[PDB]
């Protein structure tokens, strides 16, 4: 659960020569192509 | 679009918005103007 409400925790790498920004990008328009009542949000080091 | 009603909508408030809300940055205290849903058993006493 993260704040509150049910979660799944996610990790993942950039891939080599490409930045963690652009990496982030991609799983954001992905998480958008999701099934309704499922959104996102960034913890930890993704929060920094 | 009048489907959900007075009740409806306060507990949807409290169920899913309320909680997010009390955790923001700067926010001292939420006053819900209504009340969350519970299970109603509304007892009849000739029945009994």
């Amino acid at each position: 659960r993260y704040n509150g409400l049910p979660s799944m925790e996610i990790l993942g790498q950039a891939a080599p020569g490409k930045s963690t920004g652009e990496a982030m990008e991609l799983m954001e328009q992905l998480a958008s192509k999701l099934p309704t009542g499922v959104g996102y949000d960034w913890t930890g080091m993704s929060y920094q | 679009d009048g489907t959900m009603t007075q009740e409806d909508i306060s507990d949807y408030v409290a169920a899913n918005m309320k909680d997010a809300i009390s955790r923001t940055s700067g926010v001292g205290d939420v006053q819900l103007f209504g009340s969350q849903y519970a299970m109603r058993i509304w007892m009849n006493p000739n029945e009994l």
